[PDB]
C-alpha cells in the first residue's frame, strides 16, 4: 500500500561547536 | 559524521545512526548524513567530508524524515526541539496545525 | 522550511509536515523540505536555509513522491495543481497517459 | 517485495511571496 | 519533467511518473525528477527547471532505483538500456555479476 | 523488517534533445 | 557508477548494485550512485558523470542506509569497515554506543 | 507502520584509484 513520507523531528537551529575533517571514527 | 549531545538526541526522538537531512542556515548549504551520539554537553559536531559544509558558529537545522501509511500521516504531529546558544533545549514540543509551535 | 497555502496543500493533496522536493525555475536550485500551512491566501513562504535558494517573484514547482507496489504503480496518477501568478489554482487534475492533462 | 516510488501530486509553477532566513517555529 | 521517447522507458521498466535520478556526464550535474513518456520517438527533453542542468547534445545518464528485503536483494539483476546517438536502443539487458553486461 | 534499495533500471547515455524551461505540463 | 573492490563491498556488507551515498572528503563533493563489483584487489573506481566529482587519491567515504521499524531500530547496529593506503580493510566492526569503535 | 532510516554501513576513507568519465557499463 502507498507510503508517503513526513517530518519525524527537528532540532532547530543549533550552534556547530566543531568541524572535524580528518576524523577517523 | 554529526556528532551530537545525547540530550538533543532524546528530545528530538532522532536515533544514534539515524540518517538526518543538515541544512545551514548561514551558507545555505543542505545535505544529508547520519548521526552519532555524544555525552559532552551541547556538542554540534561535522565530522568527514560534512567539515566543509559548515564553520564553528553557524545554525543548523537537523531533520529526521519517516514513512507512514495514509491514514497514519493524517494524525501524526512532528517532534520540535529548540535550543538556546549553548545548544541546551529551551522547548519540546510537537507540531500543531498550521505551524503552531 | 516551505509554508504554503493551505488551499494549494488541499488542492494538491500534499499534507502538512510532508517531505516535498522544491525546484526554482529561475535559478535551478533544487531541495527537499517539509511543508508547513498557513491560513493566510496565496502565500508560498521559504523559511530558514531554503531562504537563500529563492527571491520573492520566483517561479517554483513543489513536488510530493510515494512508494508503490508494482501492480499499483502501472494505474497510479498523480496529481497536478496549476496556479496563476496570484497562487489561486487555475487548475487541479490528474495526468493521463504520456503527460497528457 | 518490490518498492518503486511515484510522483505522487504537484503544484506547478506556486511563485514565492516571501523569504525568511531567520523564522523560528 | 523528464520527457522520453515511450519506447525507452518500455525497454528499461521505467514507468510513466517513475521517480527517476538523471545524472549529466557533460556537466556532472546530478538530479531527482519524474518521468513523462512521449510517442515522439528519440526524445529525451529536460522540462521547468532541470532545463538549466542540461544542454541539447548532453549524455545523460537515467536511474530507477527500488526497496527490496535482503533475501531478494541478493539475486536481483538490474535491467540496462544502452542506444545510440539517436537514442535508438542498441541494447537491453541485465547486469550479471561484477558489472558484466 | 530491514528494507534496503538497489539500482531497478537504468537508461545509459542517452543525448539531450531539448531543455524546455517555461514547460507548461 | 562506482566500482568497488569485492573484498571491500563483502567487508561492508554492501551488494553489488547497491545505492550507496559517496562523500569526498578532500573537495567535499556528496552524492548518490549505485556499486559495481570488481574482482581487482583496491579498486575504487568513480565512473561516468561521477568522475568529475574526485580525482584519483581523494578520499571518500561510502554508505549505504536501510528501513527499520521502530523497534528493530533501537538495537541495529551499523557496520564499519577501515582502509589502508591501499584499500585493504584494516578494522571491520560494528559501531557501539556514541560512535564506539 | 513507521519506517525510519539507519547507517546500515560504511566504507571509511578509501582512495580513490581511478576516475572513468566516459565508462560504457
Amino acid at each position: 500500500a502507498m507510503n508517503i513520507t513526513l517530518l519525524k523531528s527537528k532540532i532547530h537551529r543549533a550552534s556547530v561547536t566543531e568541524a572535524r575533517l580528518d576524523y577517523i571514527g | 559524521x554529526i556528532s551530537i549531545d545525547e540530550k538533543l538526541l532524546q528530545a528530538s526522538g532522532i536515533l544514534e545512526y539515524e540518517k538526518v537531512q543538515v541544512v545551514n542556515v548561514n551558507n545555505g548549504a543542505r545535505f544529508e548524513t547520519y548521526t552519532i551520539a555524544t555525552q559532552e554537553e551541547g556538542v554540534v559536531c561535522l565530522n568527514g567530508a560534512a567539515a566543509r559544509l559548515a564553520e564553528v558558529g553557524d545554525k543548523v537545522i537537523i531533520m529526521s524524515y519517516a514513512d507512514f501509511n495514509e491514514e497514519e500521516a493524517k494524525t501524526f504531529k512532528p517532534k520540535v526541539v529548540f535550543v538556546d546558544e549553548n545548544n541546551t533545549a529551551t522547548k519540546i514540543t510537537n507540531y500543531e496545525k498550521h505551524g503552531a509551535i
